[PDB]
């Protein structure tokens, strides 16, 4: 039923102020904040030959927040000049229940990654800046990521033009686009 | 009088000295213009999203 319009964003590692101040100023929110979490992709597909990803992104800096998981894949060919995303389906989880259910039903951890950066929001949009590290479980590619994403029901792709205009607003700093 | 003072230092020598000073000033100005003409363009610098885009994270 629901859908998504997640757009990919990649800025140089040194260009940080021109992004943080512009996003804090143009139109995001009042009183911004940050975050920290690590993702755990999984896959359980024996004969179907379609590994379904289950990102159990748990916020390590959160006070027992649920392991909000999302399923994304199979980008729909809409050709609406949008972020070229697919339908999304969020799913909350309990404390250590994601790993528990992954072990019960049977899953294979494809990889593990951690993220850390600042947070931003919008009206019907959402942009996030963070940095990915490559380290063991106890604790980088030198490239930040602007996570301009939209998650909403199908509707009529009205938010696509708004997201395109918002990206054109931040054109002097970055240049968002789709991905394969 | 047409010079108000002197005979050898009259309007002739005054005009000669003024022309010499004007030639020196014009040479200085031409040198300054030739030195300033070297400016090609205000080449600023910004982020490089062209590489990090393909280098962005993925399922890999």
């Amino acid at each position: 039923n629901m859908m998504e319009y997640l757009l990919q964003g990649s800025v140089l590692d040194h260009s940080l102020e021109s992004l943080i101040h512009r996003l804090r100023g143009l139109c995001d929110n009042m009183e911004p904040e940050t975050f920290l979490d690590h993702e755990m992709v999984f896959l359980l597909k024996g004969q179907q030959a379609s590994p379904f990803v289950l990102r159990a992104r748990r916020s390590m800096d959160r006070a027992g927040a649920p392991w909000h998981l999302r399923y994304l894949g199979q980008p729909e060919m809409g050709d609406k000049n949008r972020h070229a995303l697919v339908r999304n389906c969020v799913d909350i989880a309990t404390s250590e229940n994601l790993t528990d259910f992954l072990m019960e039903m049977g899953f294979r951890m494809d990889h593990e990654f951690v993220a850390k950066g600042h947070l931003f929001r919008k009206g019907i949009m959402k942009v996030v800046v963070y940095k990915i590290f490559r380290i063991l479980v106890p604790g980088l590619s030198l490239s930040y990521l602007v996570e301009l994403s939209v998650v909403a029901p199908a509707g009529q792709d009205m938010v696509s033009d708004d997201m395109r205009n918002f990206a054109e607003q931040l054109k002097p700093l970055v240049h968002l686009e789709k991905i394969d | 009088d047409a010079a108000r003072i002197g005979a050898d230092a009259a309007q002739k020598q005054i005009q000669s000295l003024n022309k010499m000073c004007s030639n020196l000033l014009e040479k200085i100005s031409k040198e300054e213009r030739e030195s300033e003409s070297g400016g090609l363009r205000p080449n600023k610098q910004t982020f490089n999203p062209g590489d990090t885009n393909a280098l962005v994270a993925a399922v890999a």
